[PDB]
């Protein structure tokens, strides 16, 4: 799974 | 939302670049449409499968606060012309990092991203960047330089208008910007053209794409259309003492096995001199404080007086038929761009930018601050010490001196003022054509007034 995160590492979305 | 797609698209834009180097070191074939798709498809496939960690610049509390702000206060933008659409981008001035944005009123009912994708004339917000900032940067004017706002026509013979006014007379740069008069701006860009200034170079260095520079209404936004994110980056440049940092939402891409396939490096670019940028900062402060073209500082004061006292600078814009309103805002630390309008280009109300966008954005500014209290900052803009100070006549914007006015030497004197320049020697001595622009008839009128000493 690829993750996109906010600047603080909190995940925005999994691809 | 917009967040997923904005973020995913730049991340997969970075992978594209990475791969066209890894999976090929690709030729000018990179201008081929089939190679373009191939690497796009590959970049997409890479991210789906490669177990990548994509670190964005988005601040979670701030962005979320911005989404709440438009949800709660977007209605302030509506004036009878429809559900007015909106785009906002909040940018760290020292890095070009985009910390949060507003893509529009409601993603579910309109998918257009008004922060990043939609392109519209910057209108009068073009002026500080394309005309005045460049002219100052080239030693062609200083802070108290006089420009003509006398009636003049475009080459095609139509009058340069401002609302219903055909113009007035001579005025300072400060006055020209606070009111956003159009004629002074026309004359400024015309002077840059006439003197072969590489305006294209400046704009392209900030990432602006403009197809034709040979256009008289260019400083007024004619023949330009820009995204909010890009236009925010231009104001970041002025805010950050003339130093451009490229806009971005992705700071890093790490592969599953640890490695860094992309990472932000700071590549500052000094687009305007610090003297120029700092002088412009002081001009744009008065644009907001004067309240001629925007109720912003009042609106903000009523919400949060202490935040109203941060050092706000900015510029307003409104297209000819009121189809686009813009308000660009900076503190030393952050720039927040704002556009409102309709996707189908219907006219807004005449006070839509003066009042509604201003009030809405004051709410947005406050929401951002409640989400991150220190973030706007208490730093103040200040003149760079490289700035040259010239005592000049208020009437001419140039140093006191003698001039011939239809025969007869006149010793030109009167009340003076400190004018700020970004050249080496500052202001010149006064000459007959003391101002930027003006016909011989204009100058007969102007010198008559002066000569009434
Ligand atoms: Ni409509």
């Amino acid at each position: 799974i690829s993750e996109i995160t906010y600047s603080d590492g909190t995940v925005i979305a999994s691809i | 939302d917009y967040l997923y797609f904005t973020t995913l698209a730049e991340a997969q834009e970075r992978m594209y670049d990475y791969l066209a180097q890894r999976d090929n070191v690709s030729a000018k074939e990179l201008k081929n449409e089939a190679t373009q798709k191939f690497y796009r498809d590959l970049a997409a496939k890479e991210i789906e499968n490669g177990g990548y960690k994509i670190t964005t610049t988005i601040d979670q509390k701030i962005h979320s606060a911005m989404q709440s702000a438009v949800a709660d206060y977007g209605y302030l933008l509506d004036d009878g012309t429809g559900r007015v659409e909106v785009g906002n981008v909040l940018m760290d001035n020292q890095t070009g990092a985009i910390l949060g944005f507003v893509g529009g009123r409601n993603y579910q009912e309109n998918q257009n991203n008004h922060a990043f994708d939609t392109k519209r004339s910057p209108a009068s917000t073009t002026k500080p960047l394309l005309a005045y900032g460049i002219a100052i940067d080239q030693g062609l004017m200083g802070s108290e330089t006089i420009l003509s706002n006398y009636p003049t026509n475009f080459a095609n013979g139509n009058p340069i208008m401002y609302a219903n006014s055909k113009g007035t007379g001579m005025m300072t740069l400060g006055e020209a910007l606070n009111y956003s008069w159009n004629i002074p701006a026309y004359w400024t860009y015309r002077m840059l053209r006439e003197n072969g200034v590489d305006v294209k170079g400046y704009m392209e260095k900030m990432g602006y794409e403009i197809p034709e520079y040979g256009i008289e209404s260019l400083p007024m936004g004619g023949g330009i259309e820009v995204t909010v994110a890009q236009h925010t980056n231009g104001y970041q440049t002025l805010a950050n003492n003339g130093v451009y940092h490229q806009k971005h939402v992705i700071s890093k891409i790490e592969a599953a096995d640890g490695r860094v396939v992309y990472e932000y490096q700071d590549k500052p670019v000094q687009v305007y001199s610090k003297a120029t940028a700092t002088i412009m900062q002081g001009l744009l402060r008065e644009v907001l404080s004067s309240r001629v073209t925007t109720t912003f500082k009042s609106n903000l004061t009523s919400l949060n007086p202490t935040l109203a006292n941060a050092d706000w600078i900015g510029k307003t814009g409104t297209t000819n038929q009121d189809e686009n309103m813009w308000l660009m805002l900076s503190t030393p630390r952050l720039t927040l761009g704002g556009w409102i309008g309709h996707d189908d280009n219907h006219s807004l109300s005449r006070r839509a930018g003066y009042s509604n966008n201003s009030n809405y954005m004051a709410h947005l500014v406050n929401a951002i601050q409640q989400a991150s209290p220190s973030i706007w900052g208490n730093e103040r803009f200040a003149l760079d010490p490289s700035v040259v100070k010239s005592e000049v006549l208020k009437s001419t914007g140039q140093k006191p001196g003698k001039v011939s006015v239809e025969g007869k030497e006149v010793e030109v004197t009167g009340s003076t003022v400190t004018s700020y320049w970004a050249n080496k020697s500052g202001a010149p001595a006064t000459s007959y054509r003391f101002a930027i622009g003006g016909s011989d008839a204009d100058y007969q009128n102007a010198w008559s007034s002066i000569v009434g000493s």
